[PDB]
């Protein structure tokens, strides 16, 4: 399709949800042991989301009247703290946290030095966040996809605290009505109203994607599902981006 | 407490939840720099032209800072388009081009900054909260580079690898985020015309127009980056912009004084 | 020359040598910022509470900077305690927790800084030698984050992994190092009581007390980080601190005016 | 000669001319494929020059009346952009762009992590550029040699858009008079007047060089010549620095 | 003892005294050759102290009346210069100097890229140094131990210009009275008065240590003693920290 | 247009082309900081000497900034020469020594900066375009470290590994690049003598001399780094320098007032 080259075609990108990290050792320790076993199998860029502490800083910032561009870096800080925590648990394996500038221009050398690096999934929109909502739209899922597609990576896998995407919040008021979606397209999700486990802006950047054809959302609280998803096995919700294979 | 119910929603729901989104929309609205004006000095339209364009505009900035708080952002221009053409021909993606274009807007901020140094006006990073210079009457202005910080995380356009959010969008979003009172784009034409005035011999001048009317008249991508018009319709604070000719002596000074030179583009 | 004999000892002895230590103790004492006051704005006690607590304190800072030089440091609060609980449950050491808590105090400095930007007051790194803002009457104040820079080199407490030196200690050490005239801790209680006033129904207010008397009365770890009391007894410049209630309108203004609101804690 | 030690005696330094990069994919793609094949053979520090965009910023800066110390960092920016472009094309091989401070003090660890790194050939003289000419004298060729000689590298090879040094500009007005120089000494070039394909300041720093005995200028538009030059084959102009072999 | 995890349990930390470096090539060259032979045997974090130049800047700073928090970063600068010097001599082996932030959060990836890194042993207390003495208390020995214990490293070895700890300064006025101490506990040293070859603050942070059970002080002017100490051989003074083995 | 022909040459020729060089030489000449004076405070000659030398000079800087814009750079001194001797004995090259010496000039800028902080005068990086402090009457001065940024790219001298461009050259090049009006070197002797006044008992004082006359009289490497004399002959803006004794009370103040204390060295 006369598309841009793939910068890092051998790369696998994994996004860890901030609310997975929020569960502490009970969720993090099995995830760390699964990541340890995956290091010899894949070249991994592991990106962390923000979770509940960003909700609290949104609560204070919204109370102070701050605009959406003020809230964006405050939330991004919590994603980076989650990344430092995860990288600390993998340090004995040679894994460290790397900053956005290193991720942006020096990922190649760092993945030559070690098998995986951890970074923040929030993109550096910060005070240039788009207006409209008072909640920053370009969050962890969106930043992780923008990076993965810009690199031309082999995949992006989103590690969630639920099995995947449902027709309603499976932890919310309409939960007995929520039906599991094994597959969906980004366009079908975008034309629905209701909450999702992924940013609505993820669906927008999938519409302009150049390389990534599918993204799987899997439950990181079930050991083995991330491992299976990185081998292309269907253990969660597959999101079709609309990039067509050649 | 609507404050209480907002924090309940913030703790219990996904940020995608429409109920949470609607409760956040009711939050109070603080303007960080409400008395500042953001000005974009065009790269191609002004700075690339050298002394004959830049020196008069430096004089206007020095005179204007006496009564007007100024955030002055720089465009990129011909050197960025050279970089875009090299990188695009190599098949590099929009995110890589975005990083290259930033260096050029940085160059331009540096040159403008060295002409303004003896007048006390510094070059600062992005510069919204460069609170000290903008509070001193001896200074009351700063220079920054206009490229947004998205870099490798730039969202591509629907077609092609040219970054869709450039110096126009970077300067506009700064004005919107800090709740500034005014956004003025300084270019090399009197304002918006019914067609490109350089390639059509009887384009008509447009003094005032809405975003919807621009789109309907077929000029969504005319004198401003077309994503700016969509950002303008989403903005909370800056609901109109003015485009003026920086090559006309005193045109920026008169715009700051409230004169309707150029074109006023409204969100609605 | 005592200067000569000091330099002989400095060249010929280990820095552990008591003779060298005693000669260095006789050196002159320069105060870097003797007319500044350091203020800590509590994270949990103030900033976490939102507009009802923060907005009045912003008003007091703006009014107070007219006659008082201010170094304003921020606490961390509930988001840091969440991070500590996650990291501690993973078995991470105090040095790793120290780095996490710093990000939260940074967040708070950012939010306070954006409310103060239009008043000219900047956010600076640690900020002792941010000499220009503190010398201008139009500014005369800065905001900084209160966490000490120890990070991975944090000394752990005798038990547990919670960093023992947090925003109280970071703000105090800044006041001590720059030889400031005054250190005021802004919390959410009127001052020191004989017991925690939130969990005891008849605690008695204490207007003035020494460090030794606090330790003897069993409250070494009460309204201040307990290492601060030991740092206070070692200090060369700041030999007392005042703790006031930031939730009381005008309480910080009156403390700066020399009124004995709250509790005064003395090194001896 | 009681000369300083060699810091990185196994290093090979290659300087890519900015006007080579200016030719776009038609020149860059064959050069990238030649560099790919050289990675397993050599430990490479690849440094990029500035090219035509620096001429434009000189045109604007000279029009604004800016001094030579103002023009120097403006030109250096264009060399760094060329380096980011080249490194992007080699990212899938583990190559990244590295900044001047990394080059200056951490090159050893980075060349332990990967086979080659890309950096800017302009030296950080910037506003401490020497006065005299209104054109910054310490450019890409000069910075690349200063680095290579300070490191005690095994060589420096300069990759040009012409075969080497001629007795006149082979693309200029006196071009039918221009005669190819297979070898020359730096002292002989310095005592001539006329344009060269290399900085005149390169000749000055060769006069005080401690290690590098020869520098070859080769045509990077001819595939294979860089490969041959890195093996010591004479395929361009050899510049003798005046360092004597022991 | 329900102690924190070990971040880098395979790490060996070596602290080189600044007064060892002060002796110049006569001491540094044999030390560099011993370090070269140790690279394939251990994963080394080499940290340098400050030495005599810090005494001079203390002399000037104390003359100017500067407080202890002003003197701390001035001394730390000299430790970092010593580290740059040492790393330069090992550059041909892939060793580079790394900054405090890299040491603090990215040591794992760097020791994956190369066999050893050099850094400064002074901790970043700087203007938050504790008051009390006019001499900064948290120096090279103290910072090196804080790092080693925080990492859970396999050991810390302190390389001195004397055989170890004596009952008096073996180069001072009471030197014929000075008796060598093959072993001691940190608590026994802390309750003595008199000078030591290690920071008194080292003894304090050993009291709260979580992992490191012993630290050996060895004479780096005797080739082979650092090598032997890194194998657990008793060739200097052993300091027992009071951490108990399980 | 000479502007047109310059841009043709800039596009079509190598920058080594004499025709291009000559056309660039005809460009206009903008001075960035024309009313500032650059002062170098010697490391060995002043700062290494402690309070007796530094404290009076701090007083003069504070008094002088009332009527004179000051860029104050610091030398390095004895700690740099210790580092040079260690590194040179290891066979390290001039580029490595250059990086080591920079840290020492940085130390000295820090110490001077902490004595000046309460007077509003900051320590800035290199600091030409530190436009805000130099435009405020309350400040009107900055402190910077005098080492040039060449680091590993230092050109070596013809013999030896001592970096030939040190704090004298770094301070001079700053004055030249920003087109400052005056360059004053503050040392520990009254000025240039016919021989080193410390090791010759009847050297004669020289009030005024040219670079050529210094070279002819055999003192190219005397009171100033000898490369400075060659940089002086190439300079566009600063065509003379003055060397004064900072140990004489008020000597810097009188030089700033136009008194011919010390030695004036002219390019021609
Ligand atoms: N349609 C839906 N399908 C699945 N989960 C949903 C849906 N709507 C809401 N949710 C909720 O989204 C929750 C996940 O929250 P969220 O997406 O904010 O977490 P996260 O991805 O870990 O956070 P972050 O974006 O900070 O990384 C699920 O536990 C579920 O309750
Ligand atoms: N309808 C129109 N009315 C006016 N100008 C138009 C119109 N359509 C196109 N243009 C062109 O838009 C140009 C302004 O955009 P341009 O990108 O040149 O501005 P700039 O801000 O200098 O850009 P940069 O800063 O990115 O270099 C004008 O020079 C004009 O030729
Ligand atoms: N004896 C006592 N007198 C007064 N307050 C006490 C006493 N003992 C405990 N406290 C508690 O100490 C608290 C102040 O410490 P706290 O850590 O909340 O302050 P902070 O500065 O906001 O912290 P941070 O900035 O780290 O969030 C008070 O809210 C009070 O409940
Ligand atoms: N004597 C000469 N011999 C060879 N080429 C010459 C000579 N004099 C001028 N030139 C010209 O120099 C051109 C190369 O230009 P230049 O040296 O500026 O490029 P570059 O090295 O790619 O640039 P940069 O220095 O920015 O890296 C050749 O194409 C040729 O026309
Ligand atoms: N009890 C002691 N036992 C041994 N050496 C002692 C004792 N007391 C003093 N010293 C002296 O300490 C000297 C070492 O000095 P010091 O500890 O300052 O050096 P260093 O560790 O190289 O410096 P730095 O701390 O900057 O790294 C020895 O040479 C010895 O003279
Ligand atoms: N002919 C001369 N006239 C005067 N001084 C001379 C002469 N020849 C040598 N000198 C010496 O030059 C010295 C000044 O150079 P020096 O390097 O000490 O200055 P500095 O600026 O303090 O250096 P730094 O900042 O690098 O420490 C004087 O102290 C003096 O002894
Ligand atoms: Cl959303
Ligand atoms: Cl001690
Ligand atoms: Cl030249
Ligand atoms: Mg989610
Ligand atoms: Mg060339
Ligand atoms: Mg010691």
């Amino acid at each position: 399709g006369k598309r841009p080259i793939r910068l890092l075609p051998w790369l696998q990108v994994v996004k860890i949800g901030g609310r997975v990290m929020d569960r502490g050792a009970d969720a993090i320790l099995p995830l760390v042991e699964e990541l340890r076993k995956l290091l010899p199998e894949h070249r991994l860029l592991i990106l962390t989301g923000a979770g509940v502490r960003a909700r609290h800083v949104f609560s204070v910032g919204l109370d102070l009247g701050l605009p959406v561009g003020s809230l964006a870096p405050l939330a991004a800080s919590e994603a980076g703290q989650n990344g430092h925590i995860l990288a600390a648990m993998l340090a004995s394996e040679g894994v460290s946290y790397v900053e956005h500038p290193t991720v942006a221009d020096q990922l190649a050398i760092h993945l030559s030095a070690t098998r995986a690096v951890v970074g923040s999934a929030f993109p550096p929109y910060h005070h240039h966040e788009f207006p409209g909502s008072r909640i920053p739209p370009h969050r962890a899922d969106t930043g992780a996809f923008l990076l993965a597609d810009a690199f031309g990576a082999a995949g992006l896998t989103i590690v969630e605290n639920v099995d995947g995407i449902y027709t309603a919040d499976p932890n919310g008021p309409d939960r007995g009505q929520a039906r599991f979606l094994p597959e969906t397209s980004a366009t079908d999700l975008a034309k629905s109203e209701g909450p999702l486990p992924v940013d609505r802006a993820l669906l927008d950047v999938m519409a302009t994607a150049r390389h990534i054809e599918r993204v799987q959302v899997v439950n990181g609280l079930v050991p083995g599902r991330l491992t299976a998803a990185l081998r292309g096995e269907h253990v969660g919700t597959l999101i079709r981006t609309g990039v067509r294979p050649a | 407490n609507s404050t209480a119910e907002l924090e309940e929603l913030l703790m219990q729901r996904s940020l995608t939840d429409p109920q949470l989104q609607a409760a956040a929309a009711a939050a109070a609205d603080f303007r960080i720099l409400p008395d500042a004006t953001v000005i974009k000095i065009g790269g191609q339209s002004v700075i690339d032209r050298g002394r004959a364009a830049v020196y008069p505009l430096v004089d206007e900035i020095v005179a204007a800072r006496k009564n007007h708080k100024l955030l002055i952002g720089t465009g990129a221009g011909t050197r960025a388009r050279h970089l875009y053409s090299i990188a695009a021909g190599l098949g590099l993606p929009a995110g890589v081009l975005a990083q290259l274009g930033s260096s050029v807007a940085d160059q331009n901020a540096a040159m403008l900054g060295q002409l303004l140094a003896k007048h006390g006006i510094p070059v600062v990073g992005g510069a919204g909260l460069s609170a000290v210079p903008l509070s001193l009457a001896e200074v009351n202005a700063v220079v920054f580079s206009g490229m947004p910080p998205y870099k490798l995380w730039m969202r591509p356009a629907a077609e092609g690898v040219i970054p869709p959010y450039r110096t126009d969008a970077g300067c506009f979003l700064l004005a919107e985020q800090f709740g500034c009172k005014q956004m003025i784009f300084v270019k090399d034409e009197d304002g918006l015309y019914t067609a490109n005035p350089k390639t059509s011999k009887d384009a008509t001048f447009i003094p005032r127009i809405s975003v919807d009317e621009m789109k309907a008249k077929g000029l969504h991508d005319s004198i401003l980056e077309f994503p700016v018009l969509d950002l303008l319709q989403s903005a909370q604070h800056v609901r109109e912009v003015q485009v003026v000719n920086g090559l006309v002596p005193g045109n920026l000074t008169r715009a700051l004084a409230g004169e309707h030179v150029g074109t006023i583009i409204t969100a609605s």
